[PDB]
């Protein structure tokens, strides 16, 4: 009962899944979605913000899990807007 | 919202890279700046291998390893046969 709801997650791998739940736009009931239909945290970073967008179900959630996966802090703390 | 504002984006992101490190045991909030001069983004966080995050400026192989496996391990362990 959609995408299963079974108390296996005492199973799930605690240092994956803790990276995933410690994700932007991915919130515990999203979390748990994705950990259910995404492989890994790696999948997640290598597949298109159309993917996750499916998977999510709202493409803002989607799009602040890619964006803020595929954008640099270090570059933004380097230049951008102004920064000395 | 992500893009809700810049100023607090990198804020909130580093913030978040920072745990993300630190998602293993090992990993502290040392190697947490140390990655992020290093590789500066999530993206190559999770791209890094365990010697891509042993050759960073003083990290060593232990904590690389640790977060190599949070980093390239399943949710799930096992949900049929993406790995095995």
């Amino acid at each position: 009962m959609d995408s299963e709801t079974l108390p296996e997650s005492e199973k799930y791998n605690p240092g994956p899944q803790d990276f995933l739940l410690k994700m932007p736009g991915v919130n515990a009931k999203n979390c748990r979605s994705l950990m259910h239909h995404v492989k890994n945290i790696a999948e997640l970073a290598a597949l298109s913000q159309d993917e996750l967008t499916s998977i999510l179900g709202n493409a803002a959630n989607a799009k602040q899990l890619y964006d803020f996966i595929h954008t640099s802090f270090a570059e933004v703390v380097s230049k951008g807007k102004g920064k000395k | 919202m992500a893009d809700l504002l810049m100023e607090k984006l990198e804020q909130d992101f580093v913030s978040r890279v920072t745990e993300c490190l630190t998602t293993v045991k090992s990993v502290n909030k040392t190697d947490s700046q140390t990655l992020l001069t290093t590789f500066g983004s999530l993206e190559q966080l999770i791209a890094a291998s365990r010697e891509d995050l042993a050759l960073c400026p003083g990290l060593g192989p232990q904590k690389a390893r640790r977060l190599f496996d949070v980093l390239h391990e399943p949710f799930l362990k096992v949900p049929g046969g993406l790995e095995h």
